[PDB]
């Protein structure tokens, strides 16, 4: 054995474990930095740190912008979803518009 | 309320919603030879008033979709009428504390 | 049968009474039998008590039925567990199964154990029917570093 | 996790949204304008050239500049490109798609094969669930091949209700590699009416029955008309991935090396760039459409591997490939 | 596949169960908001025996030379023979024993008095006996008002639900219904008295701990 | 979608979750060399640190509880009882 599956998961999210299963389950490849729009979850970000300049053009939005943390992976996954026209809206709120 | 004795015919029956609002419903004898809802097992259904449903929504903070199922064939939504979104508050005894009140909403 | 009644002096008696145990069923037509007590006539088979008396009924069965497979051991294990099983075996009007319904689903999302490998056509057919992610599901929120929201990650800290 | 400030606000993702790039959106988004299938050289001179990875995307070299963003080859989420496609191209991974969508509306009004009046599509309509219902409606109408001006009414079947009105034939369509074949007939085997007739299904022809399609038609099928309209099932504009993706090989300084996927963007420039003079200068008509099925076909090959022809080309004469899905799945079975 | 089933459900802080699409399983855990890691089988005394030991047991009659408190038991029992106003709490507090005697019957059948419950009072109880050494030899200075009034304040604290509406304060009022039943069954006025002479202190902490260990024994939001 | 600081039903009470995942977060930043609130009675492990400063109700973190509707509610570490 020695492999951490879908059992030992199970019972570390009995014990509540949620940071541990991040930990375990996840890659090590330290978190990334991006900047996403809050009205379209794209990472189309302009990011000027030293004019506090943010943007996000074509949607008019230079104050509901958001930063978060993922790991590069993620990113590149994301930016390669969007070469192929696919959308990874990333949001930052579940409470939907419903 | 129609009690039947044997069986409709397939034909009466498309003559059943052929006067809205109105509703008509229809019950086989033997079906009534026994009130189930006598029954041991069977807690007490008790229909809530749209005002008492929307209050229960409210306070859960729920979609209607959201709240425990009670199919409207079911037969005690059956013997109470009930009408797909109709909401049943259900109050059963219970081993871990006296009472319990669940709810089902009639689909 | 053994059956503690209560006394008219007030202590609970044992009252011995007769029952007839059956090797077949048909509930809809044994109820209406005069001579039995319609109210405690009583089948293994849930399914046969949703049909005749109702989800409610049916879910009290289903557990007095899982109850005694345990029980039959020995065991004994809390009330709040078994309940929560028929619970969610309920909830939708109907006795639904858990060993396994459909070949995809039971309650999960589009991405956790992106099994087939064809994340590929998943991923296509996901942007073509505008999907919304819950992310709510631990393996999800792995491929985005973040903590599913369980126990400890089911709240925010903030400054 | 890295360094510096951001007056925004840190947060984690909650829900996530997928659908498809409208060809509006890839242009507000994008920065760049693509042009050169060229990348750093000007008369020698090292930099870039308003064509691929430059204009506004990222850098390298170590220089912070970028849109105006500063940070550099790190701590840089990579800017999106642009790049208009002369006549419209198909899109690999939905092609499958776009048939099934095909066979279930009417080509010319761009309305359902099947309405309310149909009592077993009702069923199908009743359905919520976009595998389900798409599912559902296809294998129910992709049968009919004449789309209804009358259907028979909910009581006497003596009188017929009038419908979408175009008693026209559909065609039977079949895939034949990157293209969309169909054939014709009036009835089978109907007297003055016998043998087919095929014709290709173009790009120009889909864009319209899929556009003219309302809103109603996507909801039966699996769209959202805001996120998803089939009509973006179908590439006009390319979005450009930003250098992070195809990072340039670089061993000390002057050492060639660019991502296969930087190559087979050249092509697709390339193969674009050739179409656009042809419709300009000189249209020898059907002479053409030989440099749409190129395009075509580095569009659907940039992004995946697994027809009939394998395009390694590239630099070797040992032919390798590396498209998208390619780097998904290692990316997916990696985590 | 049990594990597939229900890996999504969760308590939320509502006080509420249920899965991914936040759709109610159990508008409470396991029906009394409680964890099952904090319960015990205790038994509640009122269901059994006969209706004659009931009486002899939980019965106080100040109006009666000889069904009232021997005054060895209370120091203020001698000028508490005839309290008429005194009487209204008694009557009011054996009506409310004798309903619940009635309801335990109800639920539980069989007149099966031991069930799992939260907080082992029977403990607490002798974690008193010698934890104040109290000598079963002279009065109690415990008022009945004291016991009574005291017993029945608790009870507005147990609390597992804390909405200030209308139907969640009956949802409170739920979940607690049995529990109360076997709390007022061991902190009637005669038993306070005459079966574990406790003192307006070792009493007074009773109280104190049941309250404690009542709110550890409430499910933590977040369980899985 | 927020909810006042009256008009809060939430337990009153520090979950073990939290009480889990505070401690954590505070023994990790104690361990990056952070400005300690307390005054070590001469304790040298972060995770025990972080202890006593919840002991002595000096952590400057909150709450956020999320309903499952999305609102929530904000409980200030300092506020909330902590037993176990
Ligand atoms: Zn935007
Ligand atoms: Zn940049
Ligand atoms: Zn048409």
């Amino acid at each position: 054995g020695l492999r951490f599956g879908e059992m030992e998961r199970d019972c570390m999210i009995a014990h509540g474990a949620a940071s541990f299963l991040k930990e375990r389950l996840m890659e090590a490849s330290d978190a990334f930095r991006v900047h996403i729009c809050g009205i379209c979850g794209l990472m189309t970000v302009i990011a000027k740190l030293n004019h506090n300049q943010f943007e996000c053009k074509g949607c008019d939005n230079k104050i509901d912008i958001y930063q978060i943390h993922i790991p590069y992976a993620a990113k590149l996954l994301f930016q390669e979803l969007m070469a192929m026209n696919i959308t990874p809206r990333l949001y930052t709120d579940r409470s939907r518009d419903f | 309320i129609f009690v039947y004795q044997n069986n409709i015919t397939p034909s009466a029956m498309k003559l059943v919603p052929s006067i809205p609002p109105a509703t008509i419903e229809t019950f086989n004898e033997a079906a009534l030879v026994v009130n189930i809802t006598h029954h041991e097992l069977v807690p007490k259904h008790i229909r809530l008033s749209s005002d008492e449903k929307r209050e229960l929504l409210k306070r859960y903070r729920l979609k209607e979709s959201q709240l425990p199922r009670i199919q409207r064939a079911d037969p005690v939504a059956l013997y109470l009428g009930l009408k797909r979104g109709e909401v049943v508050k259900i109050i059963r005894k219970s081993e871990t504390s006296g009472r319990y009140a669940s709810y089902r909403i009639c689909m | 049968y053994d059956r503690k009644v209560p006394s008219p002096t007030g202590e609970y008696v044992k009252e011995p009474e007769w029952v007839l145990e059956t090797d077949g069923v048909n509930l809809s037509e044994v109820m209406t039998v005069p001579g039995i007590d319609p109210t405690r006539i009583y089948t293994n088979s849930f399914i046969d008590i949703m049909e005749v008396l109702g989800i409610e009924a049916g879910r009290a069965a289903l557990y007095k039925e899982v109850y005694n497979v345990i029980a039959s051991d020995g065991s004994y294990v809390n009330y709040r567990h078994m309940a929560l099983l028929v619970d969610v075996m309920t909830t939708q009007g109907g006795l639904t199964s858990v060993t396994r319904h459909g070949f995809n689903r039971s309650n999960t999302g589009a991405l956790m154990r992106c099994s087939f490998e064809e994340t590929v056509e998943i991923l296509f057919e996901a942007g073509a029917s505008a999907e919304l992610d819950d992310c709510r599901g631990v393996s999800e929120n792995v491929i985005l570093g973040q903590m599913a929201p369980i126990g400890t990650g089911a709240f925010d800290v903030m400054i | 996790v890295g360094q510096q400030y951001s007056s925004a606000p840190l947060r984690t993702v909650k829900e996530v949204q997928f659908g498809l790039f409208s060809p509006e959106e890839v242009r507000a988004i994008s920065v760049a304008k693509i042009r050169f299938p060229e990348t750093m050289d000007e008369t020698q001179t090292r930099a870039k050239i308003g064509g691929l990875n430059d204009p506004r995307l990222g850098s390298i070299d170590r220089n912070l500049k970028c849109q105006t963003c500063q940070e550099g080859m790190n701590e840089c989420p990579g800017h999106f490109g642009h790049i208009d496609l002369a006549k419209p191209v198909f899109h690999v991974g939905f092609i499958a798609k776009i048939k099934k969508v095909c066979e279930c509306v009417c080509m010319h009004c761009g309305k359902l094969l099947l309405d309310e009046h149909n009592e077993l599509m009702r069923q199908a309509l009743a359905i919520k669930d976009s595998k389900k219902r798409f599912a559902a409606i296809w294998t129910l109408c992709k049968t009919k091949m004449v789309c209804e001006t009358d259907v028979p009414s909910e009581d006497d079947p003596t009188q017929l209700v009038s419908r979408g009105g175009c008693g026209n034939t559909q065609p039977t369509i079949r895939k034949d590699g990157l293209k969309l074949v169909g054939s014709w007939k009036k009835d089978r085997a109907t007297g003055d009416a016998d043998e087919p007739e095929l014709r290709v299904l173009s790009t120009e022809e889909i864009l319209n029955i899929f556009k003219h399609i309302s809103v109603k038609d996507f909801t039966s099928l699996g769209f959202n008309e805001v996120f998803s309209r089939p009509e973006w099932m179908i590439l006009t504009c390319l979005p450009v991935p930003p250098p992070p993706v195809r990072p340039s090989i670089s061993f000390n300084e002057s050492q060639r090396g660019e991502d296969d996927l930087t190559f087979k963007l050249a092509d697709i420039l390339k193969a674009n760039i050739s179409l656009e003079t042809l419709e300009h200068n000189g249209a020898p008509h059907h002479a053409i459409e030989e440099a749409e099925s190129l395009l075509q076909f580095h569009v659907a090959t940039y992004m995946d591997n697994d027809i009939a022809g394998q395009p390694q080309a590239l630099q070797k004469s040992g032919r390798p490939v590396k498209s998208i899905r390619a780097r998904l799945k290692g990316k997916e079975g990696r985590i | 596949r049990l594990v597939k089933a229900l890996e999504d459900i969760m308590v939320h802080y509502d006080n509420t169960t249920r899965n991914s699409l936040g759709n109610v399983i159990q508008f409470i855990y396991g029906e009394d908001g409680m964890d099952a890691a904090h319960i015990e089988k205790q038994s509640l005394d009122t269901i059994g025996g006969s209706d004659a030991a009931f009486e002899k047991r939980y019965r106080v009659d100040l109006l009666n030379t000889d069904h009232t408190l021997d005054p060895s038991l209370l120091e203020s029992g001698s000028e508490i023979l005839g309290d008429l106003k005194l009487q209204v709490l008694l009557d009011e507090e054996y009506k409310q024993l004798v309903k619940d005697r009635k309801f335990l019957r109800e639920v539980f059948v069989d007149g099966e008095a031991n069930w799992p419950l939260p907080v082992n009072i029977r403990r607490i109880i002798q974690n008193a006996q010698q934890t104040f050494h109290i000598d079963h030899t002279k009065p109690s200075d415990l008022t009945i008002k004291d016991i009574v009034l005291g017993v029945k304040d608790l009870q507005e604290n147990l609390l597992v639900l804390r909405g200030k509406n209308e139907i969640i304060q009956n949802a409170q009022r739920d979940a607690v219904t049995l529990f109360c039943c076997l709390l007022r069954s061991r902190l009637a006025t005669r038993r306070v008295l005459q079966e574990y002479r406790l003192t307006k202190q070792a009493f007074d902490w009773v109280l104190s701990n049941i309250e404690a260990q009542f709110l550890r024994s409430v499910v933590h939001p977040g369980e899985m | 979608k927020a909810i006042p600081k009256d008009q809060r039903a939430t337990t009153p009470y520090m979950t073990k979750y939290e009480r889990a995942r505070i401690l954590g977060t505070r023994a990790l930043q104690i361990s990056m060399n952070a400005p300690v609130f307390v005054d070590l009675e001469g304790e040298t492990d972060p995770l025990r640190i972080a202890m006593k400063e919840l002991a002595e109700k000096k952590i400057p973190l909150v709450i956020r509880r999320y309903l499952p509707d999305g609102s929530f509610e904000d409980w200030s570490v300092e506020e909330l009882i902590v037993d176990l």
